[PDB]
């Protein structure tokens, strides 16, 4: 229920971008007890004088480290396809990603991949009770 | 002649896509929202002076 | 009192592509962290022989608080202005009007760490002064 | 809004071969870099004494924004007058008609900075003036 | 409170060269760290043989950064109109200057606008304790 | 994905002026991130007074670094042949360029080489949906 | 059974550019805990704003941390010779490398070496059922 | 004595704006850690074969008090001028005069770190001195 | 202590060419790091062919970084005012300068000023042991 | 490994003209990781107005950063002799240059030098398989 | 060891031209890591078409930083005087310059000065073992 901060499930669907074809949606699994960490605004300000701010266009960034599976090629978690992931939280709260790109892969010792997804916006559910 | 001429320059608008008071234009719309209407409006006006209206 | 810590925070949120008001709303903390504070608008510099370069610079409040269920994340990061009024257990009370996030960092959904800023910060200074 | 950034750019495509006229297409910003403006339509000159030589010169706007895949990149690079419409965040409209594209860059196809040349550019000057 | 570099209060009166309207005068603020700079000597040298300078008439010029305010038209900020600008520092010096021109209008982004002031002469108020 | 900016496919056909010998279209490959920039535009303006502008007569060139092939001499890649290059970027764009001369060589260590290519004028292929 | 992250085999052929001379393949053993690091995806990409991404060619690394054998010269592990690495892990994974580079050597005492390894492309083998 | 602290840490505070002088108010040591000090009015440098190349500088002091309720928190902050004393428990006696916080930074509104700059520091040397 | 390099003393006079008041001598200090520079020999060579050279007369210039004086006007530093500089060294150097002239005045923020002194010749005191 | 950038073995042979006396071809050794650079087509284009281009007679030009022999008058390597440089890299590419001059040398320091070495043509090799 | 780089002795003589007095030869110390740099060959090279370079006079020039001697006046380093310098590296090498003279002096700070001394011709020693 409520007070529970954590991930229940997350889904991942790979399309190849070269060949066009598509996979999942598959269901994955924490590597560790790190929680996926969000960005939703799209825009990063900066600290100008006296107050003021400039707002520059920028990205909705997430960071999702997940446990890769195995029928899955390890090239496509590390930015050889697209990725339309989707995560559910312990609260009722859904982040919904579509069209992903993973920008800076790093070395994944073939279990444990720590993504870096790229969107131009992310949806954000609300469990019910709003404003 | 300036009615005419207004409605004229008006014209343009019709059929638009208009982002109101609520949000604004996202990429690719060929939109637009009272603010920038007001502007063109403007500018439509600033450069008429002479002929149609006073200096201001 | 001689107590170090935060009794009550509010912040209200205004929107910047709608202009809705939301708040004050009350938040809680996410850790021992207390939020912290710069009131002095101006930045010095260390220049040869005593002399200091005074430029003009902002006040900035670091505060974590607990986001709210009710409310998107996206107001936390930036995509909206805060009204933020914090009030201390020794009768410290600092308010801050037209701030906004500079620098929204990655967060898990449940505690966001802001870093405001704005032109100033009023502090009320509890009874008994200079 | 002590916020500084655009909100909204529009751009008028106007072929100056087959006076065809596409838009006004919304358009996206490609990097952090802002519009630049330059309205005062004359140039001065420093001179001696204190006097200044007034030249007449253009009203320039330098533009950076993504392309759309929907229009040909030669549109952005002088083959067609362009319309430009920005709005920034703390309501200020800057209305251009009738550019001119003067000096084109080697673009690599996705991002083109536009060095737009117009006789007058209009400002909105949200409410409040003088 | 001496011992400290920087401006307190920067004043700027407009007039517009067509209408003759007369605004200000009206307080500003620096859009940065960079201080205002100045030029009071209104004569420019240069070098000779064997130490003799020769004299040419010149201007006292003045650099001034400020955040535009958002009741006047940028249009006044870049030469379409004559500026009055007076400046105060820390340390009790005044800058006064009337009748001034902004002689090359850079690019600005509609926040921050730099002027080149042009002017006959400049007067410094000098702090009480002169020669 | 329609959201990956880079490049694809580069073709280029070298033909000898003197022998009339046709060798390719050879693909090729990139030295390093920075992509090929384009100008489309045979016409180069200029700012003149008051919103006018000069219209003169220019070239629709391109930058094209690539690295060479052992099997072509590095003679062809700097103006010794003719080039008809052909890319292909991930998001659909083709720019077909043929009858270019490489007005300016560089020096070049033997493997990358940056041709700049001047040609009467170059064609788009604007992926499905345009204007 | 299955759940068990490990290397199980590490197969490493060593070629002299000069002589031509083939040594191994070596079964190799590891010199701790630390398994080896992967990227199969040959494309790096790159954050640009609101979604879109650089795609530019890159390498497919691979550091493979493993303990020297006396019956091969030290620099022939430190960039001195060309490797084949092969590694299978215990879940049926296999790892293929052909042609690859040590790029950065970095100073060993003698017994345990690490080798930063740069390859054209990486064969995953991924164990029986897959997509 | 040979106890390494301080027993009395006196500071003065004067207004950038209103000069209002405040003071001298007795001040607490938040934590363990002890005021350290830059009495050498020039900076050497080091250059080739044993030579030094003196530069101007300052006099340092780094000082951290608890904050005092019934002064705003901006006068810790570089927005006053700050005449600081401190006596160890030795018999040496720190004086510094018409100072200037260089390098503010973010507080909780109980204990502040001072960067100190001024043009000298006095150092009062218990009896029995060179 | 000798083998220091820096200077100890900073003597500027100041006569004003319009009223022939004369101010000084005042000590100065410097504004940064940075020493200032010198040039003594009053004639300039230029290389022409084969070893032999062309000599004409020029100036022996000098520039003095300081911070000005708060009793002084600022246009006294920059041309409007004689300057009789006079600068000792931490290694008994003494270089005397009479009848100076800034040349090049460059806009300076109100504490710091460089100036560009040329004068007829300046004498320097060489500590003693000479030649 | 045949993917290998870099330079095998370089010769010069130095040939006075004054006394046609010549020394070599000895072997030289890099500086540092600054690769020699050619340009083998003779001819030098020019951007013309619409495709056009107007090609004139220049030079085949190569520079050649080595290091000094102390066998060797600095004097040979700043164009007091005539050279005769041959490099080979480790792809195979060899590049022969006779009858060469230096241009323009820079100052050297005495071990390292980098010649702008001129010629009417340089050879390409272009190890078997060619067209 | 016989693998260094790196200066040993520097010695300069001091001329004066008007008194005929001769200071010297007196041992000097690098300012910096920064070696003297030479340049022998007497003659300068010309590119031409094709090949063909156009031969013409030129000067044998050197640039030397050192550290004044504090015995000697700083006009002496800048053009007043003549100079007899001679430099020998670690390796052997000494280069023997004469009749020199400085052609365009720089502001010194009055503790490193950095000589360009152009003369008709530099000899050079060879250390032995030469052609």
């Amino acid at each position: 229920c409520n007070k529970q901060n954590g991930v229940k499930n997350i889904l991942i669907t790979f399309t190849d971008c070269d060949t066009q074809e598509v996979i999942g949606p598959i269901s994955h699994e924490q590597p560790d007890d790190t929680l996926p960490t969000y960005k939703n605004c799209a825009w990063t300000n900066t600290a100008l004088t006296n107050g003021y701010v400039q707002r520059s266009a920028s990205n909705a960034t997430m960071t999702l480290p997940v446990v890769r599976d195995l029928r899955v090629p390890l090239a496509f978690y590390q930015g050889c396809a697209q990725v339309d992931v989707q995560v559910e939280k312990f609260d009722g709260t859904v982040m919904t990603l579509t069209e992903g790109a993973v920008v800076e892969p790093e070395e994944s010792d073939g279990r444990s991949v720590t993504m870096n997804i790229v969107a131009s916006e992310i949806d954000e559910l609300l469990p019910p009770g709003s404003l | 002649a300036t009615g005419v001429a207004l409605a004229e320059f008006l014209q343009q608008f019709n059929g638009l896509a208009v982002f109101t008071k609520n949000t604004n234009i996202r990429t690719g719309i060929i939109g637009t929202n009272p603010r920038l209407m007001l502007g063109k409006i403007r500018k439509w006006a600033q450069d008429n002076v002479g002929t149609l209206f006073s200096e201001f």
